[PDB]
């Protein structure tokens, strides 16, 4: 089985450095060109570069040669990417991919891809979220009502959100985080019968493991 | 400064034939661009499908094929299957670097079309006391998983300070997304009518509120 596993990602300060590794199994790595590709959150693929088997030839996207060095060690079956002078725009998932060259030596495909390793570049300090209620505006009736919980400005990911301490689970939706002003924000919603709220209490519980915090916010009518 | 352009999103049904295309800002795509097609399936699983314009990768199903069509490179799925719902990236070679297109989300209808449930929330009083205001528009239970979101404040579309998540899968296999409008508290106080508008499959769902 052709298989890849990347490592070396994580959180790095702006202006910091790191070295990513892509270990290749299941084929003779010394016979193949290898490439690096990345994907910033919510966005598409961006090629970084590629390197031939004996490292005599490296192609790279011009904007990134200032920061990034591609190398390989065929004895270790490993591809590397040295990242220096890193910047916010380097936050991304980083993938290695094998180059398959077809018969005739004039066609190729990027056939097998690693699962990716995540790099986050940020100077943010650990920051617990500000949790706010989402309640309908002061109010026409339907048989269900949708309530929510704004989990604003925390760092790092993740947070964990529950409703009534885990007791409300059906029809809970917790949305992906967005990045604003160097901090993460997400929301969670839950739908309950109109006859149930506000007669009965509905509360969101938000934990931020990195801050060791866990807070409750009752959803109150406006 | 080569740019590669793809359709943002296409929809087909199982058994139909669909073609995705790939355009170059330098002119016509040629065999010397060695067009590649890469499939992205959920949990960031990438797989090469076509290389060198028209070669299937080893092991790729015969229903996938590549060609040039006019100015453009093309990926054709002849007899689409529901498992082919995915994002497809094309990549073109320009002598010494590779450029990916922006990707095409391909929906292969595997469940009924479902219009979004949209909820708009005003800023909380507690947030306003920090001199900030965030409006939240939640969007659930839609399929296909493609929406466009716009915000208006007293008839002015918002071009700064709005942010929308990419659609993500629900446990019931429909899609969800959220959108945010960031304001100062003074801005909140100085305007009256607020609207989040969600367009899905050519129809707009609008939710609005008035301050105070
Ligand atoms: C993206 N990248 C893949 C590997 C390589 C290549 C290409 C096309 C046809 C080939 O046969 C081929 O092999 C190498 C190299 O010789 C020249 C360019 C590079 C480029 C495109």
């Amino acid at each position: 089985e052709v298989k890849f596993l990347e490592s070396g990602g994580g959180l790095v300060q702006p202006g910091g450095s790191l070295k990513l590794s892509c270990a290749a199994s299941g084929f003779d790595f010394s016979r193949y060109w290898m490439s690096w590709v990345r994907q910033a959150p919510g966005k598409g693929l961006e090629w970084i570069g590629e390197i031939n088997p004996d490292s005599r030839t490296i192609y790279c996207t011009p904007s990134l040669k200032d920061r990034f060095i591609i190398s390989r060690d065929n004895a270790k079956n490993t591809l590397y990417l040295q990242m220096s002078k890193v910047r916010s725009e380097d936050t991304a998932l980083y993938y290695c991919a094998r180059i398959w060259i077809y018969y005739g030596f004039d066609a190729y495909v990027m056939d097998y891809w690693g699962p990716g390793t995540s790099v986050t570049v940020s100077s943010a300090k650990t920051t617990p979220p500000s949790v706010y209620p989402l309640a309908p505006g002061s109010a026409q009736t339907n048989s269900m009502v949708t309530l929510g919980c704004l989990v604003k400005g925390y760092f790092p990911e993740p947070v964990t959100v529950t409703w009534n301490s885990g007791s409300l689970s059906s029809g809970v939706h917790t949305f992906p985080a967005v990045l604003q002003s160097d901090l993460y924000t997400l929301s969670s919603s839950v739908t309950v019968p109109s006859s149930v709220w506000p007669s009965e209490t509905v509360t969101c519980n938000v934990a931020h493991p990195a801050s060791s915090t866990k807070v409750d916010k009752k959803i109150v009518p406006r | 400064q080569a740019v590669v352009t793809q359709e943002s999103a296409l929809t087909t049904s199982p058994g139909e034939t669909v073609t995705l295309t790939c355009r170059s800002s330098t002119g016509a795509v040629t065999t010397s661009n060695y067009a590649n097609w890469v499939q992205e399936k959920p949990d960031h699983l990438f797989t090469g499908l076509i290389g060198g314009t028209n070669n299937r990768a080893p092991g790729v199903p015969a229903r996938f094929s590549g060609s040039l069509i006019g100015d453009k490179a093309a990926l054709t799925i002849t007899g689409a299957q529901t498992e082919d719902e995915a994002i497809y990236f094309c990549a073109l070679w320009y002598s010494n670097h590779l450029v990916f297109g922006g990707g095409t989300k391909l929906t292969v209808l595997g469940q009924p079309k479902s219009s979004p449930s949209v909820t708009l929330f005003p800023p909380s009083s507690e947030e306003l006391e920090t001199n900030k205001a965030t409006l939240v528009c939640t969007i659930t239970d839609f399929y296909p998983g493609v929406v466009t979101v716009d915000w208006k404040v007293d008839g002015t579309p918002v071009t700064q300070g709005m942010e929308t998540t990419q659609p993500s899968k629900q446990s019931n296999n429909k899609y969800m997304a959220s959108s945010y409008l960031t304001l100062t508290a003074r801005a909140w106080e100085r305007h009256s009518s607020y609207s989040c508008q969600v367009t899905h499959e050519g129809h707009t769902v609008e939710k609005s509120l008035s301050r105070e």
